[PDB]
DNA sequence: TTTTTTTTTTTTTTTTTTTTTTTTTT
DNA sequence: AAAAAAAAAAAAAAAAAAAAAAAAAA
């Protein structure tokens, strides 16, 4: 298999779009990084109308070879880490499906699917609510919801790309000395940021986007969004990470989270309106008024 | 093995068998591989290179050469094109493909065969002046499209079988103007029934049209002439029914039984097969420039408009490269580009349409200089159409029915809001004119489409097209002690859907007099007609464009053409309140005090001349200098279309929005 | 004076059918 | 003497719909 972001249930042009690894390595977000994938689909010898049908119904000449067609090409623009190796299963006359494909199924459930302290307790019942509906999916019996689960996965892929382009086009990262901040205040379609799996969605867009740059550093980024209804940020901190074909004589036990200290330490000292009642301890919900004092302290708070 | 030199020499007392030897035959496509490969212009880059990378970028099946380059150097195989093309063109296709597969391979599975492109022939031809001479042999004639066939398939490799011997013919390369005529077997050794060797076969896009000659070129008086051009694949929907080309073709004759019978003599009958196309449809600027489409781009000069978009103030020196021999209109310049770059428009949930293009009015004094703003707003724009006053009608600006001569059946034909999609309409002496005509484009002006229901026809067109009109006042001057609505004739309903209005007053001063006396003088002056030349020229031409251009008109019309064709910009973030105040302001002191009819509709021209200023920097969002400089433009475009009692409070009342 | 009124002017043939009666052609 | 193929034979035309002029008037 391949890291491509929903191979089996879209277009080739979709899974090299749409991936992670392959934005980062290209830059797609601009103009340039369209017209080098452009390029390199011209050169491997696929049609662009072909590349564009659905899997099931692209031409079988062309699905037979793609394997050669990659090791041959892969390699001009830095893209050979794209193959691997993974677990694929099939059941019956009915299609295949793999391991990557079925847990962003999952995700996608997750995420979407089915006076302010009532606001926030409708939200979380919510939350809960999804635990069921990515339950039922893991039964043989019910495909319905699977395939539903690969559409709201496709839509909110499509979101994210949407959002960061829009981040990194208006240079709205800032570059502190200790971290790296991005505050989202306006825009549309914020209110898929206030569950913590979207945002981390994003954050690992960004980290991905980040990663592969030139620049070297391994600063700890910090990702706010606001929900006007609420008034309240929810503010995530996201560690980095190392690109992904890097060597391993880097490789340890992985950067450690310092998020965590950090913040009960400004909680504690402060008598600052935030909420730190998330199982992960890197997403906590603060008040508009108390964003910029607070973050100060961060500043200077150290550990990170 | 032979040389260039060697070429010079010819045998066989014909050309074409020359070049069709086998000997000949190879030194040819080497030294055009070489010619492909190895030809550099003065910078120092080879062209061809890149435009073979770009064939395969955008998946294209055809080549554009050049003849000047081919002629500059090695010309005997430039002689050779020009007087027989069909032997060329069959090699230099081959050696374009292998050209082609150093800088993509296996792109065969996306295209089998590369063709070939000619541009810039040097001879131009008239339809009057061809004779029997100009048989088998390029030629490059302009004509006026009238009627066109319509896209059928064609056979390419003709096979044939016989029943009796049951044999199986070799493919045959037909004509496509000659059915293929074979009697003979190799095998039955006698005649035979010939089937078509049904299924088994390669087609090809076909199709036929008839080009008249221009109204232009026609002598006063005299009746036009004809020909029919046949385009193969690759060519097919490019030219259309109404619209003045340029053909650079194969000139050539076939035996027509019916010719020979009507007239008497034996007689034959001409057709030419297209091989270039070039539109000419609006385009003043054909006396220079080189190339098939003048409005297309490099990656060097996309580059170029990418360096030069982040320059601060290409918005001031955009709007001072419009018209750079008037003198001083600002105001009109500034509509003129807003115009010309446009907005967006805008879908919301496919149920909810919004136009996006900016209409502009310019109501004057005569001896202004309107109609030649208006025709350098033709010149620029890719796609303009010209009209003025009463030589326009109803049908003439919007879709007309008639009887297809061949078809018999009621059919649309189009006119000059169609013509001119996502271009430019141009109607100058817009008050004189008939109402009938005057409000056939009402539906076209907001709703940008035409609906016709006529003789069993129930269509719905479109015609995503902006206007700039141009009007007199009555009386043929403005007062200024009067309002507006009794200035000019029309009403409201037609009021309102224009963006932009400018009206331009002529007024006694003795140093604006003598400033414009000046700059008309200089301007007649510099415009009097009294390494290689060809490049002097360029250079001399160059340098009278330095001092009243910042940047050079052919790198503007690409700018244009560049950011209409990709920019989009939104409307994320900006303020709310200071453009409901304004409108809410604009809204109180109309009724009060004015005759300029403000509405909704106004509302959004304030948004969409943001995103054009956006537009003009090659930005992808919308920021506050640009919405701030929108209601600028829109403050002033109502405050000055006042009386002079008045004018001078609202323009203070107004003027806390305008800080900057 | 800008409105309504008014004549009027090409628009047409591209197709059909099975006999019946002729010339070539083994 | 007996087959296979190949043309002649058309005729017809009024009746209606759309668009641009060159004379009439509130
Ligand atoms: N600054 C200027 N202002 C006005 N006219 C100018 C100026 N500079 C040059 N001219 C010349 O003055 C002449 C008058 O222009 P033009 O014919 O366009 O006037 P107009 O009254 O707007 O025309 P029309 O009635 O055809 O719309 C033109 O020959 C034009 O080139
Ligand atoms: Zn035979």
């Amino acid at each position: 298999d391949y890291y491509l972001f929903l191979l089996r249930h879209s277009s080739l042009y979709d899974s090299f779009y749409y991936s992670n690894y392959v934005n980062a390595k290209l830059s797609l977000w601009n103009e340039n990084g369209k017209k080098r994938l452009h390029k390199m689909f011209a050169r491997m010898g696929i049609p662009l109308s072909t590349a564009q049908e659905t899997w099931l119904y692209m031409d079988h000449s062309i699905k037979r070879e793609l394997g050669i067609i990659f090791d041959k090409n892969l390699d001009r623009y830095g893209l050979q880490d794209i193959i691997r190796d993974g677990f694929v299963r099939t059941l019956g006359y009915r299609g295949s499906i793999s391991a990557s494909e079925f847990v962003e199924a999952l995700t996608a459930l997750l995420e979407v699917g089915n006076n302010s302290a009532q606001k926030l307790t409708n939200l979380r019942k919510r939350w809960v609510s999804n635990f069921w509906l990515s339950w039922d999916a893991l039964d043989d019996r019910k495909v319905e919801l699977l395939n539903r689960g690969i559409q709201l996965a496709q839509d909110l892929q499509r979101a994210i790309f949407n959002t960061g382009v829009a981040i990194l086009e208006k240079k709205l990262i800032k570059h502190l000395r200790i971290y790296r901040l991005c505050v989202l205040q306006d825009g549309p379609d914020l209110d898929l940021y206030r569950n913590p799996l979207t945002l981390l969605r994003l954050g690992n867009w960004l980290i991905e986007c980040c990663a592969e740059s030139e620049d070297k550093q391994l600063l700890p980024m910090v990702l706010a969004s606001i929900d006007e209804n609420t008034d309240t940020y929810l503010v995530a901190g996201l560690t980095p990470r190392y690109p992904r074909g890097l060597d391993t004589i880097h490789t340890k036990k992985p950067i450690l989270n310092n998020f965590s200290m950090a913040f009960q330490q400004i909680t504690a000292e402060t008598d600052a309106k935030v909420r730190i009642d998330n199982f992960e301890s890197s997403i906590i919900e603060i008040r508009r008024e108390d964003l910029s004092p607070f973050l100060e302290k961060l500043t200077l708070s150290g550990l990170l | 093995e032979l040389t260039l030199e060697s070429l010079s020499n010819v045998k066989a007392n014909s050309y074409s068998e020359w070049i069709t030897q086998p000997n000949v035959s190879r030194t040819i496509a080497r030294e055009l591989k070489s010619f492909l490969l190895e030809y550099t212009d003065e910078t120092g880059r080879s062209v061809y290179g890149a435009r073979i990378r770009t064939l395969g970028e955008m998946n294209s099946e055809s080549l554009e050469v050049n003849y000047r380059h081919l002629a500059e150097s090695k010309a005997i195989l430039a002689l050779f094109l020009a007087k027989c093309p069909e032997e060329m063109l069959k090699i230099f296709d081959l050696v374009a493909m292998e050209a082609t597969e150093l800088h993509y391979p296996d792109y065969a599975r996306i295209h089998s065969e590369i063709h070939v492109r000619i541009s810039d022939f040097p001879t131009i031809y008239s339809l009057r002046e061809l004779r029997e001479s100009n048989l088998s042999s390029l030629v490059r004639v302009t004509g006026v499209v009238t009627r066109r066939t319509g896209v059928f398939p064609q056979l390419k490799y003709v096979k044939f079988n016989c029943l009796k011997c049951g044999s199986i013919l070799g493919p045959f390369f037909q004509d496509s103007n000659e059915e293929i005529r074979i009697s003979f077997c190799t095998n039955c050794k006698s005649k035979g029934p010939f089937r078509v060797n049904g299924e088994k076969t390669v087609y090809r896009n076909y199709q036929r049209v008839t080009l008249q000659e221009a109204p232009g070129t026609v002598p006063p008086g005299r009746l036009p002439r004809h020909r029919e051009v046949i385009l193969l694949a690759d060519l097919v929907d490019v030219s259309k029914p109404g619209e003045e080309v340029e053909v650079t073709g194969i000139y050539k004759n076939n035996y027509d039984g019916n010719l020979n019978a009507k007239n008497g003599f034996p007689v034959f009958a001409t057709i030419i097969e297209a091989n270039s196309i070039k539109r000419r449809e609006g385009n003043t600027a054909n006396e220079g420039e080189e190339g098939l489409d003048v409005f297309s781009w490099t990656e060097e000069e996309e580059r170029e408009f990418r360096k030069i978009s982040r320059d601060r103030g290409i918005i001031d020196k955009i709007i001072s490269s419009m018209a750079p021999s008037i003198y001083g209109h600002r105001d009109i310049k500034t509509a003129v580009a807003c115009s010309l770059f446009g907005g967006v428009p805008k879908n919301v949930n496919g149920k909810h349409s919004i136009r996006g293009d900016i209409n502009v009015l310019l109501l004057g004094d005569p001896g202004t200089a309107k109609s030649q703003i208006l025709k350098y707003v033709e010149k620029t724009a890719h796609r303009a159409v010209f009209a003025t006053g009463q030589g326009a009608s109803a049908v003439g600006l919007t879709a007309s029915v008639r009887k297809d001569p061949i078809t018999k059946e009621w059919t649309l034909e189009g006119g000059a809001l169609v013509l001119a999609d996502k271009g430019v309409c141009l109607i100058d002496e817009f008050d004189k004119m008939n109402d009938q005509d005057r409000t056939s484009i009402h539906e076209a002006m907001e709703q940008q489409s035409i609906s016709i229901s006529k003789a069993g026809i129930v269509t719905t067109l479109q015609a995503r097209c902006s206007i700039i009109a141009a009007a007199n006042p009555n009386g043929g001057r403005y007062n200024s002690t009067l309002p507006l609505a009794q200035n000019v004739s029309l009403t409201e309903p037609i009021l309102s859907r224009f963006d932009i209005l400018c009206v331009v007053r002529d007024l006694v001063d003795e140093e604006a007099d003598e400033r414009l006396a000046t700059f008309v003088v200089d301007s007649h002056v510099r415009s009097h007609p009294e390494l290689n030349a060809r490049q002097r020229r360029l250079q001399r031409q160059r340098k009278k464009e330095e001092e009243i251009s910042p940047i050079p008109q052919e790198l503007l019309m690409k700018y244009i053409h560049y950011a209409r064709t990709k920019i989009y910009p939104k409307l994320h973030q900006m303020d709310m309140d200071k453009v409901s105040r304004v409108y809410a302001d604009l809204r109180r002191e109309s009724i009060s005090t004015g005759s300029f009819p403000i509405t909704v509709r106004h509302l959004e021209s304030i948004l969409r001349i943001a995103e054009s200023f956006a537009k003009m920097r090659l930005s992808e969002f919308v920021s506050s200098y640009d919405l701030d400089r929108a209601i600028k433009v829109v403050v002033d475009s109502f405050v000055d279309a006042q009386k002079v009692s008045v004018r001078r409070q609202l323009r203070r009342s107004f003027a806390i929005y305008t800080l900057g």
